[PDB]
């Protein structure tokens, strides 16, 4: 019933705080490295529901996000779900044709133009795919 | 399950017409598969398109304009549509729409 | 000596000018008899000529 | 050794009924309280001004970062923060040719050049307002570089004549990189503060378009808050002293009201920064009726504050018009009395919120200082405290100090942590500055959109 | 109070003054934006 | 790294085991991306062996 977000540590941070707190506000239990190594691997396998990966020039070559992506792919090949990995495009200097493998075949969400539209379409996708939720508790965020 | 009505278009433009057509057709009671409304996020880009064209399309509508008829994706879906039409032996399977 | 009284400098150099530290004062008697001191910086050119 | 008490900082109420302290941090997580569906803009300037404005309005649609995101938080973007649509396509344009500007500014005079420019801009705005179909909520006056080198107050007053919201934006603010000048360096570089400019402009535009950014929650129910500021209209014939006010009372439940109380009441003398009995009676009656029309009841206490003392000739009138058991308290807030407190160990100044109580009727509030949340100073050098004195009436000093912080926490014109004095006085001063340059306006509007 | 009695012109002037005073005061002494104002005339005012 | 920096002519085998395998599909996607950047129509030469 969790949601996993992978990102670069020094860069692509502010977006992660914003997104994590917004999703916690509406009642989506998210597991991000900001809020809190074997624990990560156990949460990607036995706990998470949707694995979100942030794509950026700073990322896309970092070791930790790549390892988390590999574990997520292995879990996806077993859970029988084609929407386990949902890339989020949060850059404007990296082309859509330079994305690394294992995610290059998946359609992104394009947070590039505006973050509110990305959040709205993300929530619409979650409602369409029946991601579990609790009533909005805005105090916790 | 050949009930869907596939609609193809161009990526940057020729989208408003497709949205209008899909909404009107769904209002009329048909079943329409489109890249704009449908094709949920996080899904493989081309495998689902191929599966829908092969195993689910009753009819295949392609919009034709100066924008289209030269883009790679439109031609790819057209080739798959021609293959499926030849297999199905249905003369009226591809219905062009000349918006321009 | 060396422009410093008790290791605290009260006059230096700003490019071609010299800067000095200046204070004012004023009496007051309501809370307690005090002498309210306010700080200023006074600039000269040669060091002795304002 | 004397002990300084501490006043806990107030909290402002954002959307969803949640509290915070920094507006920049509370708007991003929760957002504004009310729903306005969009801001339809209007531009009155040169075509290059239109290009600059559209470029800036497209730039602020996406996140902008500062150099230090702890002292100066980043900007998520207009639609992400406010939930509105302020686009660069639904834009109404009224052009001013360069020929007209050159003709009206070539030689003329000073009071003639300013008057001519104000007439040109106001003619465009008012004509577009009265005979046109498209709706414009906020008018953005993009002023070229040669015009701003008196005009702003005249523009705002002559538009106040017809109650049209307006916002003046010089081209140097929106295109600071282009106006290089000097020897190759910008006159005012915004490179490290580009996330604060967007915050401030966006919040001003949202407020001037009928929006409610935040609201106060920790204030005593029932009591009013009037702030009197005197301005010298003596620049013209028949020297006089005009007085202006501003009221901050609370609604009948879960609400905040922050308007002006104007109709400036003059004073024929020269240095008499005071009020006549009849004018004082009129002011108090107007304020009391304004409160009673909203809350359907009379106040419980009136909290009058100003930068000057209150003589016994006006307080008697105030008590003569006050009904039932409505108490009154007079407070005087001086600003630059010379008391500076240093820190024995450290290069950082005294924390904000420290209060030194001299007597039961006097205190030393510290509004500027070091904010732990921002990890930086709200001022420069060693901050100066304000002086609070309970001139007339009976009240507790600590409650007065808490109310002063609460008033300090209510600045809508800029998006900052806090101010160094209550915002009612500042807004009253702005209103007085606007009304001085006018010519005998009768029954002016009481809304800050038209003034601020 | 306003509707009853008075001249046919005076009562109309009084009702118009009341409604338009409310509208104008709300227009200039309020912060909330109103794009269009709706006047729901009661039944007795019409006659 | 090899598909984007060192290759000169992609070749893909076509069979009933292929054209549906994940690894072949990913390599095909990367090859198509490199195809547009290089502006060479004859970059992918399929091999039909089944
Ligand atoms: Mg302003």
């Amino acid at each position: 019933n969790k949601i996993f977000i992978s990102h670069a540590t020094p860069e692509d941070d502010d977006f992660t705080r914003w997104l994590s707190l917004k999703l916690i506000g509406l009642g989506y239990e998210v597991w991000c490295d900001i809020l809190f190594w074997s624990t990560i691997e156990k949460e990607i396998r036995e706990n998470t529901c949707k694995f979100l990966i942030v794509s950026s020039t700073a990322g896309n070559k970092r070791e930790g996000v790549l390892k988390e992506l590999a574990v997520a792919t292995k879990v996806k090949k077993h859970l029988q779900d084609d929407m386990f990995i949902i890339p989020l495009a949060i850059d404007e200097n990296l082309s859509y044709d330079d994305i690394n493998i294992e995610i290059v075949r998946l359609n992104a969400i394009d947070f590039k133009k505006s973050w509110a539209k990305g959040l709205q379409d993300l929530l619409d996708a979650f409602e369409k795919q029946n991601v579990p939720k609790k009533p909005p508790d805005h105090s916790k965020s | 399950m050949r009930n869907k009505i596939f609609i193809s278009h161009a990526t940057p433009e020729d989208d408003d017409f497709t949205r209008w057509l899909s909404l009107k057709l769904i209002g009329l009671g048909y079943e329409v598969w489109c890249d704009i409304l449908f094709l949920d996020k996080g899904v493989d880009f081309w495998s689902t398109i191929e599966k829908e064209i092969r195993e689910n399309t009753c009819k295949f509508l392609i919009v034709s304009s100066t924008a289209g008829n030269k883009r790679e994706g439109v031609l790819k879906e057209l080739a798959v549509a021609t293959k499926v039409k030849k297999h199905l032996q249905d003369d009226m399977f591809i219905i062009p729409l000349a918006i321009d | 000596e060396k422009d410093k009284f008790e290791k605290i400098k009260l006059v230096g150099k700003q490019k071609n000018k010299y800067w000095h530290f200046g204070i004012s004062a004023a009496g007051k008697l309501y809370p307690s008899p005090v002498l309210m001191v306010s700080s200023h910086i006074i600039f000269t050119m040669d060091g002795i000529n304002l | 050794m004397k002990e300084l008490i501490y006043i806990e900082e107030p909290s402002i109420l954002f959307a969803h009924g949640q509290k915070c302290t920094d507006p920049r941090d509370g708007l991003a997580l929760f957002g504004p309280l009310n729903q306005i569906y969009g801001i339809k803009s209007g531009v009155v300037g040169t075509q290059k001004g239109l290009q600059i404005f559209k470029s800036y309005l497209d730039k602020i649609q996406k996140p902008i970062y500062n150099h230090n995101n702890i002292t100066r938080p980043m900007f998520p973007g207009f639609e992400a923060v406010f939930g509105c649509k302020w686009e660069s396509q639904n834009i109404v344009f009224k052009e001013i040719t360069d020929e007209e500007i050159r003709r009206y500014l070539f030689n003329a005079s000073t009071h003639k050049r300013t008057y001519d420019l104000v007439t040109l801009f106001n003619d465009k705005i008012i004509t577009a307002n009265k005979n046109d179909e498209e709706r414009v909520d906020v008018w953005f006056v993009i002023v070229p570089e040669e015009i701003y080198k008196q005009f702003h107050d005249q523009l705002k007053a002559r538009l106040l004549e017809h109650t049209i919201p307006t916002q003046i934006l010089r081209e140097s603010t929106l295109a600071w990189r282009d106006f290089k000048n000097t020897f190759g360096a910008p006159i005012r570089d915004f490179s490290k503060i580009e996330g604060h400019l967007a915050w401030t402009i966006s919040t001003a535009a949202y407020y001037k378009a009928g929006g409610k950014p935040w609201k106060l929650g920790d204030i005593r129910p029932g009591v009013c808050y009037l702030g009197l500021v005197y301005k010298k209209i003596e620049k013209s014939k028949n020297p006089q002293n005009a007085c202006c006010a501003a009221q901050m009372f609370l609604d009948n439940g879960d609400g905040t009201v922050f308007k002006g109380e104007v109709g400036p009441w003059y004073n024929p003398e020269k240095g008499e920064y005071h009020l006549k009995p009849k004018e004082a009676k009129a002011l108090l009656t107007q304020a009391l009726e304004s409160y009673k029309e909203q809350n359907k009841s009379y106040p419980k206490e009136v909290f009058i504050h100003a930068r000057t003392r209150f003589n016994d000739e006006e307080w008697n009138a105030f008590n003569e018009v006050t009904p039932k058991n409505t108490n009154l308290v007079g407070v005087t807030i001086t600003k630059s009395k010379p008391l500076k407190l240093y820190k024995t160990e450290g290069a950082f100044p005294i924390m904000r919120g420290n209060a030194y109580i001299v007597d039961e009727k006097k205190a030393f509030l510290w509004t500027l200082g070091f904010v732990p949340k921002l990890q930086s100073t709200l001022s420069m050098e060693v901050p100066n405290p304000i002086f609070i004195e309970i001139n007339k009436g009976e009240a507790e000093i600590q409650q007065v100090l808490k109310d002063i912080l609460a008033l300090t926490k209510l600045n809508y014109n800029a998006c900052i942590y806090a101010d160094g004095e209550p915002v009612t006085l500042r807004f009253a001063n702005k209103i007085g500055e606007i009304l001085t340059a006018s010519t005998e306006i009768k029954t002016p509007p009481l809304a800050f959109k038209y003034y601020i």
